[PDB]
RNA sequence: GAAAUUGUUGAAAGGGAAGGGCAUUUGAUCAGAC
RNA sequence: GGAAUACUGCCAGCUGGGACUGAGGACUGCGACGUAAGUCAAGGAUGCUGGCAUAAUGGUUAUAUGCCGCCCGUCUUGAAA
RNA sequence: AAAUAUGUAAGAAGUCCUUGUUACUUAAUUGAACGUGGACAUUUGAAUGAAGAGCUUUUAGUGGGCCAUUUUUGGUAAGC
């Protein structure tokens, strides 16, 4: 016995009742697939900065 | 008829009135419902929600987050008020003199801030100290550290504590864990 | 502390300035609209005495009754409908003329009866069915401290000036349309006019644009 | 049967250009990309190497990470019920600066600007922008401009 | 308890308008304005009446 | 509806290269104000390249005819569609005003060809200002000298369902 | 000492089913209140 | 050349007839008229009068009349079938 | 080369100014990223609306569908 195939039908009505917005934007997103050449530099910059930092304001 | 833009009698998904037989717990609401009634201080809105809030909501505040709480900036001299249970620390050998008002102290915190030179009170008698929470501060203990929430989520490529009864080796730690057993997670 | 004199002749004192205060915007609007409404007439006559043609302004604001009921309608106007507030059969509101509402009305046309409305139509509106957005709850007006300490930061003091900032689109026009409910009104007394209502008004049916037979559809509906 | 493949159903969309085949201009890899620019993509098929895939063609993106020859994008994509981030790697043959956000910032230096002139006397400048306002009235003369009546005109077959 | 409306209930229509009392009592409603004696100039009148 | 004579005026919209439009102008009949400026966008854009939003109204004035109680002869032209083909038409209508005239068209076309509102362009009507000038037998009847006719067998509308006597047409 | 099912008496209706709903007329019966 | 009438629109213009409803239960509020007292149609019905005081109204039930009413449960895209 | 659809933007997580870090980069304190200090707040950056917003856990039924306008394929067609 032969049935349906495919369709769509009410597959975007689904969609809208619990719906498809945007999920969020966070400030400072993450660092995955990074060229790791700037990554190792960022953390030894990060570090002198920080550093320098605790030094001025000990 | 009318076109709906949003679910109709849906109920507020708060909790209001505690659902615990326990009477004491409802003449606390009821002093802090008032209070939070006529007052018009934020302090007293916070703690009758927070005497609404379940078990898992009121994780175990320890007596060393109270004395990290107190090292701040200006805080030593607050009353600490934690709504919810204070349990022991043996893992700090100093303690401030600072007063606690909580629901329950265990014992060996009892003894600890009672010894340290404190003294441990009740919610009600904050109020007739605090009746706009003066110097005080809340202390909320770590609700992600229950063994549940490890578990919570779980899928391919993301490292969420399957469940699992007996561990150890030979116990879901093969193919599909590894790359020289088929691929990995 | 006898109490029952002394602040009750303070809040009766209160009260006489807000009614005088009142009492000289109601004829402070009285003149302004008497003196434009014979200008564009007067207006008109130097024009044709001039052998030209004087083009009116485009009109400013529209009212919009929904026409259809909630069955049957295609996503993109069921959002449209719910954004101008209409969201039964015979429901009223008060929509600012422009370009970024213009294309709001053509997607609901099907749907919709608008025109132009005069200061009748909309002085009896509010008079009869305003109801101002208290809280998310519909509060019958019935009071100008109602409208006071609701809309009284944009200088909006009573329900006759509320009117005014509806039909002189002004600055806090967005807020006070905002603050009236959508009205609720009934079915037109006298009938729709016409044996079909689902054609539009220039093919001897009911939606669309209806420049200013608006005001007897409305009237009828009040 | 089914053929669902990479290139599936792209005849048209990465067909080259009309009298614009060839090696392309040298505008292209002079450019400068930095994180955080806004870029869309739209292929080259002349350059195989580091091409998107169909979905992602004329789809508007941000830079994060960049490379020796290729860049870093990432992308919102809506399947099910969200968007799912999706990041891709594309040559810069296949990415060009997005303009969209160009008029904002020239926008913004005018907003600034009539702000700091405005503030010397305080008239309420008004920095917002308006969308198209209902015209007002005008007076239209006929010296020279009478009007001339037009009528329907008659049925021919002009064949 | 109960919405009274204006346009009715004269009561009720001097609460919320002060100035509907000398607005009646100076007939605003049924006022006249003053005659001009202007006419169109003879290019309008050509083109209304133009075929 | 029962149908007015408005012209209406429109122009494109004035710009900084090309100022002072042509002001183009064409007369309507039509029952309400909408509609008289919706068949002058209608026809105009069919000469003119122009539609509503590309251009503006001026102004709109209703035309009443002279003469309301003198009785006319109207030639009238149109151009109609059928339900195979586009054609073109010449009559008179014979009554008191031009827009009686239109009105009693719209009726004639109806019922003789099904031609509705929507598939017929009234072309021009004028008046025939001599007699003898009249080419259809129908209009042409009516203008003889003395002209005088009975009505026979005239029905009387009863009021009451029951008459007590048989009625007569006499006239 | 139930129901299905049955007899007798009493009441009522019945032109190819019966039973039901809204509303009331008519007949029988009836609580409250005074 | 001087009017009128029509049509459209406005009046916080006047006024007659009919129908449904009387929720609320000390005051508070907003108003209106008055020099004041006070009064009111102002945050929801009161005043006067009549008949009966009983199955009269009302409930129940049976029947009659007008209109309407397909057999339940089940599988099913679809059931009075 | 339309129409209807479709991605992005319309700010405070922004803009502008000075200069601290670095094992990356540059001939070059040249840049890149991250920060320190200062200035710009209610027309704070289009419209309209917002019925509260964001988030988590768990679990049911379902996983035979069918019809209508418009688009469309096979078929002479079909209540295919």
């Amino acid at each position: 016995a032969k049935s349906k195939n495919h369709t769509a039908h009410n597959q975007t009505r689904k969609a809208h009742r619990n719906g498809i917005k945007k999920p969020k934007t966070y400030k400072y997103p993450s660092l995955k697939g990074v060229d790791p050449k700037f990554r190792r530099n960022h953390k030894h910059a990060l570090h002198g900065t920080a550093k320098a930092l605790a030094a001025a304001k000990k | 008829g009318i076109d709906h833009t949003s679910k109709q009698h849906k109920r507020s998904g708060h909790r209001t009135a505690p659902k615990s037989d326990n009477v004491y717990l409802k003449l606390l609401v009821k002093l802090y419902t008032f209070l939070a009634r006529r007052t018009d201080a934020p302090f007293n809105k916070v703690v009758l929600k927070a005497l609404f809030l379940s078990k898992i909501n009121r994780p175990p505040v320890s007596v060393s987050r109270i004395a990290r709480a107190l090292k701040q900036e200006g805080a030593a001299n607050k009353t600490v008020v934690v709504v919810g249970t204070v349990t022991d620390d043996a893992r700090i050998f100093e303690f401030p003199k600072t007063t606690v008002a909580a629901l329950r102290f265990t014992a060996g915190a009892r003894a600890k801030i009672v010894k340290a030179g404190g003294e441990c009170i009740t919610l009600d008698q904050l109020a007739v100290r605090a009746p706009k929470g003066q110097n005080t501060l809340i202390l909320r203990g770590p609700r992600n550290s229950r063994e549940a929430v490890r578990h919570f989520g779980m899928g391919p490529h993301k490292g969420k504590a399957p469940r699992i009864l007996s561990t150890g080796r030979k116990f879901e730690r093969a193919r599909g864990r590894r790359r020289s057993k088929g691929f990995k997670v | 502390a006898e109490q029952v004199a002394a602040e009750r002749a303070a809040r009766k004192a209160a009260n006489k300035e807000k009614r005088a205060i009142i009492l000289e915007r109601n004829a402070a609007y009285q003149k302004e609209y008497e003196t434009a409404e014979r200008n564009i007439i007067q207006a008109k006559r130097d024009a044709k005495a001039a052998g030209s043609y004087y083009v009116e302004a485009q009109h400013k604001l529209v009212f919009v009754v929904r026409i259809k009921g909630i069955n049957k309608i295609p996503p993109k106007p069921r959002k449209v409908l719910q954004l101008l507030r209409l969201t039964r059969i015979n429901s009223g509101t008060f929509v600012k003329v422009t370009k970024a509402t213009l294309e709001l009305l053509k997607l609901i046309e099907p749907y919709v009866a608008y025109g132009y409305p005069s200061y009748s139509t909309i002085r009896q509106l509010v008079y009869k069915r305003g109801f101002g957005k208290i809280n998310k709850q519909r509060v019958p007006l019935s009071d100008n401290a109602i409208i006071e300490a609701n809309l009284g930061k944009y200088g909006i003091l009573s329900i006759d000036d509320l009117i005014h900032e509806i039909i002189t689109v002004g600055p806090h026009f967005k807020q006070a349309n905002n603050f009236l409910w959508p009205f609720k009104l009934s079915n037109p007394s006298g009938g729709w006019g016409v044996p079909r209502k689902f054609k539009h008004f220039i093919q001897g049916g009911s939606f669309g644009n209806r420049e200013e037979f608006i005001n007897k559809l409305v009237k009828s509906m009040n | 049967g089914k053929s669902h493949g990479y290139r599936s159903r792209t005849r048209y969309m990465f067909q080259r250009d009309f009298r614009k085949h060839g090696a392309v201009h040298l505008s292209t890899y002079l450019k400068v990309y930095k994180v955080g620019d806004i870029v869309d993509i739209k292929a080259n098929g002349s350059i195989q190497k580091g091409m998107p895939h169909k979905f992602y063609q004329g789809k508007t993106g941000v830079v994060y990470n960049v490379t020796k020859s290729s860049v870093g994008v990432i992308i919102n994509k809506m399947v099910g019920n969200r968007y799912l981030e999706k990041r891709l790697n594309l040559r810069v043959e296949h990415i060009k600066h997005s303009k969209c956000r160009q008029e904002f910032l020239e926008r913004v230096k005018a907003n600034a600007a009539k702000r700091a002139e405005a503030k010397a006397q305080g008239v309420a400048v008004q920095l917002k922008r308006q969308p198209a306002q209902p015209r007002e009235s005008r007076i239209v003369s006929t010296e020279g401009n009478v009007p001339q009546t037009l009528a329907p005109v008659p049925y021919e077959t002009f064949i | 308890v109960l919405k009274k409306n204006p346009l009715k209930n004269k009561q009720v229509l001097l609460r919320l308008n002060p100035y509907a009392k000398v607005f009646a009592a100076e007939k605003l409603g049924s006022k006249k304005a003053e005659k001009t004696g202007t006419k169109p100039a003879a290019v309008f009148t050509e083109t209304l009446k133009h075929d | 509806a029962h149908f007015k004579e408005y012209q209406v005026i429109g122009r494109r919209l004035p710009t900084e290269s090309v100022p002072e439009p042509k002001l183009f102008r064409m007369r309507i009949f039509a029952s309400n104000e909408v509609i008289a400026k919706s068949r002058y966008w209608y026809f105009l854009q069919k000469l003119h390249k122009v539609k509503k939003a590309s251009g503006e109204i001026v102004s709109i004035n209703q035309i009443n005819e002279a003469h309301p109680t003198k009785v006319k002869n109207f030639g009238v032209w149109v151009r109609y569609d059928s339900r195979s083909g586009t054609h073109n038409m010449y009559k008179e209508i014979r009554d008191v005003s031009r827009v009686a005239a239109v009105e009693t068209l719209y009726q004639d076309m109806a019922a003789r060809h099904r031609a509705r509102f929507r598939s017929i362009h009234i072309l021009k009507v004028a008046e025939i200002e001599k007699t003898a000038d009249v080419k259809r037998q129908y209009v042409k009847q009516f203008l003889t000298k003395d002209l005088k006719f009975p009505l026979p067998h005239r029905v009387q509308k009863s009021t009451k369902t029951f008459s007590y006597k048989r009625p007569s047409t006499f006239y």
